[PDB]
């Protein structure tokens, strides 16, 4: 026996599955035995998203990631709603059919709507904060709802509202702070070669670590980042790329900034050692950082600089270059090798979001009808997703606060725009090393204090 | 097999991305997964010479201003682009042309102006204004449409000529 639910024209989730509505994938979805959806139209997808036959947890979190570019907020919570309120069917002059019915059809789908709603309301809490009307409508929704098999649902999804209106410390020891030339507390003295290259690329580690993690799927689907609204739709994840902006042009100051020779052959030697430092903490933001300085024009010219470098940091460079060449080939491979804590580089996944979004349409048509082409959600969903999986494990590091503020401080391009200070920056690398046949000057050193690395390796044991 | 390592660049909201995979996908699928080695690899038989083509397409990574120079000093061949709609993405080409050639170190690099029409807003860079900007440059110009893939391959192709143009010389 089949189950006779009520007719289309009194309850519209009813209608049965065509090719004109729902279409799937050939392939079934990872551990779990369900049908992957293609493509659907907006009642098939709620259907599905809360299906009677079984429960779909992929397929509500990738929904309630991706659902705004084709239903808005309110839309949705409209038809959860006119899901839920499920009508009898007709006649049968008195119960066979109805107690079979309640129980396998009308409860199940009540349980997964109040699912979906406490998902919604846990994990999305983003579309209530930005419309009070669609928190209020949720609040008066989930008041009404009555049985006895729901209460316990609509008790738990009452207690996260309420805590969602509501405005470290580690496993073991982490390791010793370290100290080279300026000493604690003594923040007037930190820069570049006074810190100890061990420590700025542990604490640069934990603000980039910081930043990585505060970027919500809020600020990258529908590609928000690149439209007119950026600043007001994805302040997290330009924070983020503002701070790598920095430290990249800092790096290239300091650098150029550095008239004399040696003193400036200890410059590039002492940032190549914080990449060897960055390399072992998994911060490929700061591998980055570093590689897209050294490639900067005005410092991948500086040929009697490199001359000096010696070969073992040479190598670590170029290991570091190699790393973005083909595409991010051997980043890629690497990223995937390792284990947290690490932090990635997120423009990758920038670039895939936007090129998934723009290279497939937003709905498939078949016989005449348009459904939304849901694949293309899912593919951003696993990219959101692979995101995340890197922003649940912090650091095993202690926290400088003088050094984190020198860093969160740094303004390498002061009150100038940006054409003009990356002219300057250029405009300098042809001063402290003209282009040929112009023979090299000398230049006076700036630095009263000792040259010499203290290296890589920790001080102290344990 | 000849390999070219073209790059393009141009201002957000643009269509860059449309142009590159436009390119890449088939004529009549409208597929596309962008982490696959295919997304941005393609043979092709230019004047009779069949060759690859690499295509680095970073849109997205548009704020990461520093790393300009890294993406773009490993093309031999370049495409500015620029939207119809958008005036300010015309103004910067000029911008990126400059920074191209002190990365390339040269005066000449192979180089094409193209120019991509979306959808609406309706056109505020006339074809003219662009042919003449092309010309006081000395390169090329082409006008595309994403969604029609019209001027696309001329595009592409035009610039892997202007390659082969600059290395007999
Ligand atoms: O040796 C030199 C300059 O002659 N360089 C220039 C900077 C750079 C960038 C990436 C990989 C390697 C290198 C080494």
């Amino acid at each position: 026996e089949q189950m006779r639910l009520p007719s289309a024209d009194v309850y519209r989730f009813a209608e049965p599955d065509s090719e004109e509505n729902i279409i799937f994938e050939e392939n079934m979805q990872p551990k779990a035995g369900i049908p992957i959806i293609k493509a659907g139209t907006v009642i098939k997808l709620i259907e599905r998203l809360t299906y009677h036959m079984y429960a779909d947890p992929n397929f509500v979190r990738t929904f309630l990631t991706t659902y705004r570019s084709f239903c808005k907020p309110q839309e949705l919570l409209s038809l959860i709603i006119e899901r839920f309120e499920i009508p009898e069917p007709e006649p049968t002059e008195a119960s066979a059919e109805l107690k079979r019915f309640r129980k396998e059809y009308i409860q199940p789908v009540q349980l997964r709507v109040l699912n979906v709603c406490r998902h919604w309301v846990e994990h999305h809490f983003y579309d209530f904060e930005r419309d009070a009307y669609l928190l209020q409508r949720m609040e008066e929704f989930i008041g009404t709802v009555r049985g006895k098999a729901m209460k316990k649902w609509v008790e738990s999804i009452t207690k996260i509202i309420q805590r969602k209106k509501i405005a470290i410390t580690f496993q073991s020891s982490p390791p010793t702070v370290e100290w080279h030339i300026s000493r604690p507390g003594h923040i007037e003295t930190f820069d570049l070669l006074t810190l100890h290259p061990i420590e700025i690329a542990r604490q640069l580690t934990l603000l980039e670590s910081d930043l990585y993690r505060a970027v919500q799927p809020s600020e990258l689907v529908g590609s928000v980042w690149t439209k007119e609204d950026k600043e007001i739709n994805s302040p997290n994840l330009l924070k983020m790329i503002r701070h790598t902006t920095n430290l990249t042009l800092w790096f290239e100051k300091c650098i150029v900034e550095t008239e004399n020779l040696e003193e400036r052959v200890a410059v590039v030697s002492r940032i190549i050692e914080i990449l060897q430092v960055f390399q072992e903490l998994n911060n490929f933001n700061g591998v980055l950082e570093v590689v897209s300085a050294m490639n900067s024009s005005p410092v991948y010219r500086l040929d009697h600089t490199f001359e000096q470098i010696p070969s073992r940091q040479k190598k670590i460079l170029e290991e570091a270059h190699e790393l973005s060449e083909d595409h991010y080939k051997k980043y890629l491979a690497k990223l995937r090798s390792i284990n947290p804590p690490c932090v990635p580089f997120f423009g990758i996944y920038l670039t895939n979001i936007l090129k998934t979004e723009e290279g497939n349409p937003e709905v498939l048509k078949r016989h005449g009808k348009e459904l939304i082409n849901f694949s293309k959600r899912r593919k951003v969903a696993e990219i959101t997703g692979e995101i995340q999986q890197y922003q649940n494990q912090p650091y095993c590091l202690r926290v400088e606060s003088d050094i984190k503020r020198f860093f969160e401080n740094l303004n390498p391009m002061g009150n100038s725009m940006e054409k003009e200070f990356t002219d300057y920056l250029f405009n300098k690398s042809l001063e402290i090393e003209p282009r040929n046949p112009k023979p090299l000057p000398r230049f006076p050193k700036k630095y009263s204090y000792p040259l010499k690395s203290p290296g890589v390796r920790p001080s102290n044991p344990r | 097999m000849t390999e070219y390592k073209l790059v393009v660049v141009g201002a957000c909201g643009v269509g860059k991305s449309a142009l590159t995979i436009q390119l890449i996908q088939n004529h009549f699928v409208d597929e596309y997964d962008p982490t696959i080695e295919d997304s941005y690899r393609k043979q092709v038989v230019i004047d009779g010479e069949t060759c690859l083509l690499d295509i680095l397409d970073t849109a997205g990574q548009e704020e990461y201003s520093a790393m300009r120079d890294q993406y773009m000093r490993t093309g031999e061949g370049f495409l500015c682009v620029f939207a119809i709609n958008n005036t300010k993405s015309f103004e910067d080409i000029h911008h990126y042309r400059e920074q191209i050639k002190r990365v390339k170190d040269s005066e000449d690099v192979p180089m094409v102006l193209v120019g991509n029409k979306s959808d609406l807003p309706s056109r505020t860079v006339e074809s003219r204004q662009a042919q003449d900007l092309a010309r006081s440059y000395g390169i090329p110009f082409i006008e595309t449409s994403a969604k029609t893939r019209q001027g696309v391959d001329d595009a592409f192709y035009t610039l892997v000529r202007e390659i082969r143009k600059h290395k007999e010389k």
